């Protein structure tokens, strides 16, 4: 598939706006409709600027529609998600939910995305999960990892109210994305919230047991594909550092680790740089797009 | 004069300095002991709280919940409290550790953050818990923001809120400014606290300047068993308002008697206010830091004063261990 | 206004080291604690000039050898003493002078200022700088003190500490003990204290001595004192460095210096044991420390219980003796 | 056969107590006090007695048509230095109980008999008279290298001259540890303790004795001495028994003992708590008697 796929973004908020931004710029989506609830939104405003047919009148109105979407990328809250998926279903049109609804499967784009290709929703998990889950398939797809852990450190500003308010799901969703998508056996997620000025560039931290005679130069080379996987659609997706290797301690009881130490600057598309929690789920939400397109 | 509750974290805050590796026995025997001397709550976890048990911060030798479990079964007059991080600890490890028998809980954000607490207040009343609510690092923002913070965590349910040296950076006035904000603001509804490091050896001073200023609430551990030089003793804080004839319920040469017969045998070393905890005082360095820093220089073959100041220079907040192998990597490339 | 602090890990550090300090210990740290820029350097026994006895334990090298290799060794640092009337005298004071001293530290009790005229002339003449201590400050209060330090400024004391020498005082308990003297002498001399660590009180009550008015005060790099130890001077560099107030101690410096020179030479950290936490609760004089552990064992009766006996009865300054009394005493009562 | 006659020159704090303890004397009769102040207490205080009292001075003395047998002194070192060549051309023997110190430092159970035929004897330091009994009886049993006291004084027991000759106290009494006492090497330190009610005064002995002792020898010889010391001065005991030490490192090869005293006065004229003024009348007054005799 060549083409492009006319997409419409529901939920205009920091994260349907930054995902616009991103779309605009695709090879292979056309925005054609911003759906909000609230006439004075800044995402309408920024969308009706940049050409794009913007509504304060919500899913009824967008369902109305003569052309409807093929793709409909949904930024908007867990609730508004579940009442409107199986609207998007009985429409035909296509899912990718950047909310924690996750009536679909939890998908990330350069580990599990192909096994889905056909679903009619997917789910984005977590924006630290995006940030990590690929390092963990890069290392569980080379040795066996019986436990991985992620340690997200965020700009306090960059911790909107639902981030907030639902900071135990982040562990809990993203432990188990790590367990069932990053291959891990045992997973745990930790999150930090840094209010530093000028605020912080997002930091990763991931930690994976693994044999003690584990192939290291093979596990290193992993990371660093994937890494530059992920940096084809988040391009400050870096590593700090090499993979760190050490061997057994008391205090790790007896496993041997890698540790991956990476910095994720966004794009400055809508939202600042320091935003990287946002702009790599926008990233990686517009990658499953694509990839969905072409398939 | 109006009394003061003494907190004991021997068994939690020194947890650091055991890098969790406590026995059931070394519980048992440091409760039992507290207890008996009258120290009124007594806190056990690991040292960053429920569900701290992690490559980050080093995983705990005994089952986290089964050393609040024996801690309950030991203590006879005594409340056990716990310690639960929102983004490390959640809800759930809340409920399991209130299966276990503590009745207090101890809820913790970096000072700027007391709104990611409210759903952990919320459950811990639920359950009929006491509830403290602790801000990190408090001496990295001003008495006003503090207080604003402090207003948060009392509207989502805490009792009391905690003036946080975490780093044993604050000094004497510095402790009364945030103490009296805090009092002017939630003291009417909700008592406010101290915890107090000993980086700079102003723990103690501290303590007593934050009840001067209207805490009631004052945390120590037994010979400072706790992070970084570690905390207020104590011992030297129930003689201290002994002799300040403000009540405590704690008897003076049974704290004394804890400390030197029970706490000091076991200790891996003496709490010690070396060059790398100084610079952690001086820095504005969470305490905690300190085991994982000197493991990191070793490794990397670098000061671990020095990755502790470039830490300091960087500002990072509790939890953020990790941060101390990329600096090591920088430093020993340097 | 700065704040002049002097280290006195080569004096009350005697103490914690049973006053077996070498030539070589002595030169490393008076070179360190120079190159940091400390100020005053004080070198004795613990008791001071003429400390060396049964009844305080005898030095390994000779004060006046030790004083004399500290002043070749300095550069900018002076080279002080203590001396204790009663104790030493002006002929120790005299061998001191010829060895270097320029500074004399003139210790008496609380209340006992009077004995110590003979020997505020005497460093005057030799033209010393002078410093008065009035030792177990604790024990009276702020105006009684303050008339006993007028009888050593007109003695010709420069300045006189206030001395917390069992680290008993308490916060506010120094501020008004401080402000007294202030007031009496501040306008013809100094004011200073002098911390002990039994209650981790020293460095918060040298702070607050400051900020009422002393511009001298007393350290010892990684405590190294009598007791549960003296006030850090590597802390005390770092918290008035904290504060905006100027001492001219390089920070780093004295870290290093503590870290590197004298923490490799402790016998043991100085450490706010039960014995130490007691001198500080019942207003024990802190040398008397290894003295009761000593008699401890030789008695078969706690340290701590020493001490507190030692604090009900009042003893001052030198009245090490008694430790063994009280000892026998509670050996007795156990049978 | 009777009562030596004697005057007291100095009629202060220890002129007058000693005046109480040597009207009850079998041996002395004071006949005169004498001081140089008209409005002088124990000038009054002899007068109140029967004694005749003067504030003539010696001057006035020497001019008496029957010359006392003793004088003791108990002015300042210059008045006694001005006033013992006086009494020494008039045949009067001379108890000097100031620093003087003109005549041979006795301590009477110690070495008085080497010098009853003396013109002027002189008392040494009340710490002195306290403690040199104690290394005598240690000396006369083994070698002593070292000999070190501690004297612990009520500060109200300490008046202008104590205060103002502190060193003079640790150096005259070091020196006499070694002459008098026997010691090879001697030390005296002196504190004062303002405690309430005033301290019964004490004193500490220690003294290095070989490794191989006799202790129960030393011990039985100290006994001995505080029993002869307390015939004069009643409330001189011992606190506990004499405590031995084994040779520390630092104290190359030899071994200690340390012997406790408390010395209560008799509550003559002074009180109590003022044992070191108490113990040098005592002790003079010791002095006179073996002297009269
Ligand atoms: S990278 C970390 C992201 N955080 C989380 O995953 C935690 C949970 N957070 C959420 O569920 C957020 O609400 C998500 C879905 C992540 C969106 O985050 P934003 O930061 O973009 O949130 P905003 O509040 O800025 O934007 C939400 C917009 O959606 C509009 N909206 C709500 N409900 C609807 C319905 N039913 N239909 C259309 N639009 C809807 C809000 O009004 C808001 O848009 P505005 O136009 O800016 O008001
Ligand atoms: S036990 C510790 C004793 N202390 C010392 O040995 C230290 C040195 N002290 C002295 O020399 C004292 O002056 C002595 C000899 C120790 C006397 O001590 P006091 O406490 O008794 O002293 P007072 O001041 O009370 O009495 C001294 C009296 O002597 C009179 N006096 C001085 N000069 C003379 C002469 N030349 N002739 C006759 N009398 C003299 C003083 O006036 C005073 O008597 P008052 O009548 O009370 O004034
Ligand atoms: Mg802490
Ligand atoms: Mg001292
Ligand atoms: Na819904
Ligand atoms: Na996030
Ligand atoms: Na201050
Ligand atoms: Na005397």
């Amino acid at each position: 598939h060549m083409g492009k796929a006319v997409a419409a973004i529901v939920g205009p908020g920091n994260i349907g706006t930054d995902l616009l931004i991103k779309l605009q710029r695709s090879e292979h989506i056309e925005v054609r409709y911003m759906v909000g609830v609230d006439p004075a939104s800044e995402g309408l405003a920024r969308a009706r600027k940049l050409g794009v047919e913007a509504s304060a009148e919500g899913v009824d109105w967008l369902l109305e529609q003569d052309e409807l979407p093929d793709l409909v990328f949904e930024a908007t809250s867990a609730k508004a998600h579940l009442a409107n998926a199986p609207r998007y279903a009985e429409a035909g049109i296509t899912a990718i939910d950047l909310t924690p609804a996750a009536v679909g499967p939890l998908v990330c784009p350069p580990v599990n995305l192909t096994e889905h290709l056909d679903a009619p929703n997917v789910n984005m998990i977590t924006c630290g999960g995006q940030a990590t889950i690929p390092i963990v398939h890069a290392v569980s797809r080379v040795v066996p990892v019986a436990y991985a852990e992620i340690v997200a450190a965020i700009a306090s500003r960059s911790a909107g109210p639902g981030t907030r308010a639902n900071i135990d799901e982040f562990t809990e969703t993203t432990a188990a994305a790590i367990e069932q998508v990053g291959g891990a056996a045992r997973g745990k997620a930790i999150i930090i919230l840094n209010p530093v000025e000028p605020p912080m560039i997002m930091r990763d931290t991931v930690y994976c047991a693994i044999p003690p005679d584990a192939d290291t130069d093979a596990i290193t080379a992993s990371i660093e594909e994937m890494v530059a996987e992920v940096a084809r659609y988040v391009p400050g997706y870096t590593l700090r550092t090499e993979p760190q290797y050490d061997q057994p301690r008391d205090i790790w009881k007896g496993m041997a680790r890698v540790a991956v130490f990476l910095e994720v600057r966004g794009n400055g598309d809508y939202l600042p740089p320091w935003a990287g929690n946002l702009d790599i789920m926008t990233a990686a939400a517009a990658r499953v797009g694509e990839l969905l397109a072409q398939a | 004069a109006p009394r003061v509750r003494i907190t004991d974290s021997t068994l939690r805050d020194g947890s650091h300095a055991m890098a969790h590796q406590f026995t059931e026995e070394q519980v048992r025997a440091t409760v039992h002991a507290l207890d008996a001397a009258g120290v009124e709550v007594i806190e056990v976890s690991h040292g960053d709280g429920l569900g701290g048990s992690s490559f980050n911060y080093g995983f705990s030798a005994v089952d986290e919940i089964d050393l609040v479990a024996a801690a309950v079964d030991e203590a006879v007059n005594a409340k056990i409290a716990v310690l639960l991080l929102p983004g490390v600890g959640t809800v759930r490890d809340l409920k399991r550790a209130h299966d276990a028998g503590a009745s207090v809980a101890r809820i913790a954000t970096h000072c700027t953050e007391a709104d990611v607490s409210c759903q952990h207040f919320a459950a811990a009343r639920e359950l009929g818990m006491e509830t403290v609510g602790f801000l990190m690092l408090a001496h990295r923002i001003g008495p006003e923001e503090l207080a604003r913070q402090a207003r948060i965590m009392v509207d989502a349910g805490a009792q009391c809120v905690y003036v946080v040296d975490s780093a044993g950076a604050l000094v004497l006035s510095d402790v009364q400014a945030r103490v009296q904000a805090l009092v002017r603001e939630i003291g009417h509804e909700a008592q406010v606290g101290f915890h107090g490091h000993q980086n700079l050896s102003l723990g103690v001073a501290n303590s007593v300047l934050a009840y001067q200023n209207g805490a009631r609430q004052i945390d120590g551990a037994l010979c400072a068993l706790g992070a970084g030089a570690g905390n207020s003793p104590t011992e030297i804080l129930a003689a201290t308002f002994e002799r300040l004839n403000i009540e405590t319920g704690v008897n003076v040469q049974a704290a004394l008697a804890a400390a030197e017969e029970v706490v000091r045998p076991y200790l891996p070393r003496l709490p010690w206010a070396d060059r790398a905890a100084i610079v952690q005082g001086y820095a504005g360095v969470y305490s905690s830091f300190l085991l994982h820093a000197e493991r990191a220089a070793e490794r990397y073959g670098v000061p671990a004063h020095e990755i502790l100041q470039r830490v300091g220079e960087a500002g990072y907040v509790g939890g953020q261990e990790d941060m101390i192998i990329d600096i090591a990597v920088q430093l020993a490339e340097e």
